[PDB]
């Protein structure tokens, strides 16, 4: 156990888990013959890339899942919203950290996983007749998440039985508590809008139930942290 | 000009004919490919990922969905108990049909390799106890009772020393040719059986719950393959 | 010991039907005895699910033409297919001048001639064509609107300055080649309800596979 | 003779297949090429020539045509004052129709590069002053007053020092097609704005008229491009 | 990064359609079945200005022939096209001896045949056709007239003694190359009134462009 620090931000953190670097590749920057090597992009490293410490969602019985998505999750938080928001472009890869605290007399299991594009898909009136669209809150729930309402199929029509296809990684009660992700920046293109794409959405469900005798703590928080990769940001306003 | 004789075959058309065709438009430059991540180039590099067998394939109350990814074990059950079995056949229906293998498979009409199964004790980490995991390779039956089992090709597994366990399915074969209504279809036949009994009890000190789940992932060996694409699907693009 | 087969390409390769164009004499259908395709590769139901198991893709489109009358049959008729570019004007008459706009590709041949075979490249002014958009273009209906992976369109029609004398019908096949894929995701497990987006019905949610009585059964 | 099998796409004729056919008169030797000044070879060329943006498209009246070449300034006008605003949408109607850009964008489907615009003041020599010339990146909404407009890129252009002075405009890229009405437009969205306001006021000595006009030039940088030949025109060869 | 869309002969390829011959059964039009074409490349309307950007050019014209009949229909009909040198004399009769003049290249082909094709070289005596002559041959209605600038005629007919028994429609399509230009020149900003001259409408003289309220408002 140690704890590693990046500006004012100082979390307490396990020595070294395994760490899933999704796909294999590690978030870095982007070389000058590009599409604006004009407008040279500015990266931030002060405050811009630190620990943000979302707010901790309980883990019940009865919980479905939990889904945020990327960079939505931020362009409301802090000075990096403030990038995201007065800024033409944006490419940024995340170092995401997820971890719970429970006695050792809990058990459950939880899928973390990433995934790109993650298009939501609402229930359709029911019968199957009703083109209706998600909403903006179900789109880009921001810093507080959202819950799944089918899991299964992963509010979207696909078996959550095969999302180990992404990037993921695992967080049974009985062996660990932390799990940490390594997101490259993955879109068809260089750059992009912070406002109007989600390039990718963190997805945490309990794939094993919460369970405990009655008398111990009944919820178990989950506490998201993340950090900003190599982000650069083009053409102020 | 240049002496010629056209032979059989001239002016068909061959829906798997790749040759080559005339470009509609000589001069446009398309946008140049740039790097993205994860790539895939063969389909296999798909089959080796582990994914979730729901292998408790018998809820299908809408809600109760989720339960097909886990089964559970508890105090209940007692030793020598058949906690569950299932079949070593990808293709086939049943809880093959969950793992990306399984959905793989089906665009394919024959196949062979070596599998692997996965599995994870999710329960409390007071709880403690042994199950008895055996593979009944193709033709014998599903052994009678736990020491029957006990002496085929098995492994105990203590979730109280070790979370995690990962069984190997040494071969599976889908070969054997088969036309019974009037409909043929590439079976198995090798159906390699998987059994899981309670060696001994679930295990547990006062505090923690009486039962606990546990999943099921699969995928196949590096010595996996696949013949002939065969395009089906119950789910298509609707009206 | 060879894995030839499970290649993208080997995949995705197959010439399939993903447009059929009707030009009845006497009818309510195409009544102009012409016709626009935008091309859509979902023509080919087994496809859409094929494809959405990757995120982003790339590759060209082979198009091979077939026209005869209903029953197949075979006339001296002279056609004139045209491909109008993304961003070019589609003929809204069968005498529109865009029939004539030399920037729109058109290919001539009688239906006689053996069938008409043509390559169409990358069109995508992005880098890669991607069935999944998880935004909006600068609760809406432009979610999931990626539209930068528009083809293009197939004009169709008989030649000449008046309707033809015989009952026609063109499809359109399309095979797919040098094929590439990107970050792979779920097979599709629900059935599809519309052709934008993934949306499914939440009465009607099945279990991915076929289920049984109990876990002890087989 | 030699065997051979047509592939589809015999006998067609395509109006942008560049093949060879055969020569009508093969014994003619045309008239020899000789040299012939300011040869062009790539429009391109043609785009990095400076023309005269016409800023001030607002009089339509036969006889005052000539006044969209030029807009002025004058006395009147108090500090601060927006004198004059347009937008950098070469391809689009506007401004930019009058210049040889324009013009040749419209005879393609998409395009990008650095612009440049280059400022002339046509005033007595004795008026002096200052005009505050900001470029607002596209989605940057034009700036309320001077002072904002001094906040972002901006250039402090004193005529009583340099007659002339020169723009750049970082980048321009009609590249995000726009399915509208029913006929699909690869639009800007891109509007770069360009706004000009009266830092100072228009100082002059008596004998000195007390207004000036000033003419825009425009042409696109060496990194400029086009892409997609789309021949449009409400020009044409009349009966 | 690459220009090569931008270049001249990019700008000027394709094949445009610059002449359409009517031989009607019965009819005021072309009674002797035959035509004569005297080649304009204005025949695509959109051309002109285009090639009025520059003073001078040069190039080769690559024709392709499209015949059927007005419903666009296939006959068996054959067909001879004449090309008549600048310089050569046009036929004035269905059966002038200019058809069999052997100075005079002819192609037959029947409407079955696929298109007929051949390219013409660069006639003009001059070193460059030149679009724009400010002067007179050796007020006046001979100013502008750079007559050698003329590619020749192309005389088209129906094959036999006797009139054709189908009713006909020639389309004549012409794809630029090998094209030079010189001396570059101020886009046409007002409507054409004449194939001649540049003359334009005096009272409706347009402003080049779409025009706006104030200068200060967008």
């Amino acid at each position: 156990v140690a704890q590693l620090t990046i500006g004012n931000s100082t979390i307490t953190t396990q020595e070294a888990a395994n760490i899933i670097v999704g796909y294999g590749e590690w978030p870095s920057y982007c070389s000058d013959s590009d599409a604006t090597a004009v407008d040279k992009p500015t990266r931030p490293d002060v405050s811009v890339n630190r620990f943000y410490t979302l707010d901790t969602k309980l883990w019940e019985k009865s919980s479905k899942g939990w889904y945020w998505k990327f960079p939505d999750v931020l362009t409301e938080t802090g000075v990096f919203g403030q990038n995201a928001q007065f800024h033409y472009l944006y490419r940024s890869g995340f170092c995401i950290h997820v971890q719970c605290n429970a006695s050792k007399f809990h058990q459950g299991a939880l899928l973390v996983a990433v995934l790109p594009e993650y298009v939501i898909g609402t229930v359709a009136g029911g019968t199957g007749t009703e083109d209706t669209h998600p909403p903006y809150k179900q789109t880009q729930p921001g810093a507080d998440g959202f819950e799944l309402q089918h899991p299964y199929v992963l509010d979207a029509g696909i078996p959550i039985s095969q999302l180990t296809v992404c990037p993921h990684q695992w967080i049974n009660l009985r062996t660990n508590n932390c799990a940490t992700i390594i997101v490259p920046y993955i879109n068809a293109l260089p750059f992009d809008s912070a406002l109007n794409h989600c390039n990718f959405g963190l997805l945490v469900v309990p794939i094993s139930p919460l369970d405990y005798d009655q008398g111990a703590t009944p919820v178990i928080p989950i506490t998201i942290t993340l950090a900003p990769m190599c982000s650069e940001f083009a053409g102020l306003r | 000009g240049f002496p010629t004789e056209l032979k059989p075959g001239t002016n068909q058309f061959l829906t798997t004919d790749d040759g080559v065709s005339a470009p509609i438009l000589p001069n446009f430059h398309p946008t140049p490919c740039i790097h993205i991540p994860g790539e895939v180039r063969n389909l296999l590099e798909l089959c080796q990922v582990e994914t979730i067998l729901e292998v408790n394939n018998v809820p299908t109350n809408a809600t109760s969905l989720m339960e097909r990814l886990r089964f559970p074990v508890s105090a209940q059950a007692g030793k020598g108990e058949l906690c569950a079995v299932f079949r070593a056949d990808p293709g086939r229906n049943g809880p093959w049909q969950s793992t990306l293998l399984g959905q793989l498979c089906g665009y394919y009409t024959q196949w062979s390799g070596s599998l692997e199964v996965t599995f994870m004790f999710t329960g409390s980490f007071m709880a403690t106890g042994k199950m008895l995991i055996a593979y009944t390779p193709p033709g014998g039956p599903l052994p009678k009772d736990r020491a029957t089992a006990m002496l085929g090709t098995h492994v105990i597994w203590d979730f109280g020393l070790q979370s995690s366990v990962t069984l190997v399915i040494p071969w599976i074969s889908n070969t054997h040719y088969r036309a019974h209504a009037r409909d043929g279809v590439f079976d198995y036949y090798t159906t390699g059986l998987v059994s899981i009994w309670y060696q001994t009890n679930y295990v547990v000190p006062i505090g923690a719950p009486n039962t606990a789940y546990i999943i099921a992932l699969a995928a196949a060996q590096k010595n996996f393959t696949m013949k002939l694409c065969k395009d089906a699907s119950d789910i298509l693009q609707t009206g | 010991h060879s894995t030839a087969e499970t290649t993208l390409d080997s995949f995705f390769s197959r010439a399939g039907l993903v447009g059929e164009i009707d030009l009845p004499l006497k009818g309510t259908t195409n009544p102009n005895g012409y016709a626009n395709w935008d091309i859509d590769i979902t023509g080919y139901a087994q496809m859409r699910r094929k494809v959405e198991l990757f995120t982003y893709m790339r590759f060209d489109a082979e198009f091979t033409f077939v026209a005869c009358t209903p029953t197949g049959e075979v006339v001296p008729q002279l056609l004139q297919y045209m491909f109008v570019p993304p961003g070019a004007p589609k003929p809204d008459s069968r005498e529109s001048l865009a029939w004539q706009t030399a920037t729109n590709p058109s290919v001539f041949v009688k239906l006689s001639d053996p069938p008409a075979q043509v390559s169409v490249p990358f069109m995508s002014p992005a880098s890669a064509y991607q069935w999944f958009y998880d935004g909006y273009p600068t609760k809406d209906l432009e979610y999931g609107a990626m539209p930068n992976n528009m083809m293009g369109t197939f004009s169709v029609r008989t030649v000449g300055t008046s309707k033809s004398k015989y009952p026609l019908v063109v499809r359109i096949y399309m095979r797919m080649k040098h094929v590439r894929a990107w970050i792979p995701r779920p097979m599709r497990n629900q059935n599809y309800l519309f052709k934008a987006n993934p949306n499914y019905a939440g009465n009607s949610i099945k279990p991915t596979g076929a289920s049984r009585t109990a876990i002890t059964t087989l």
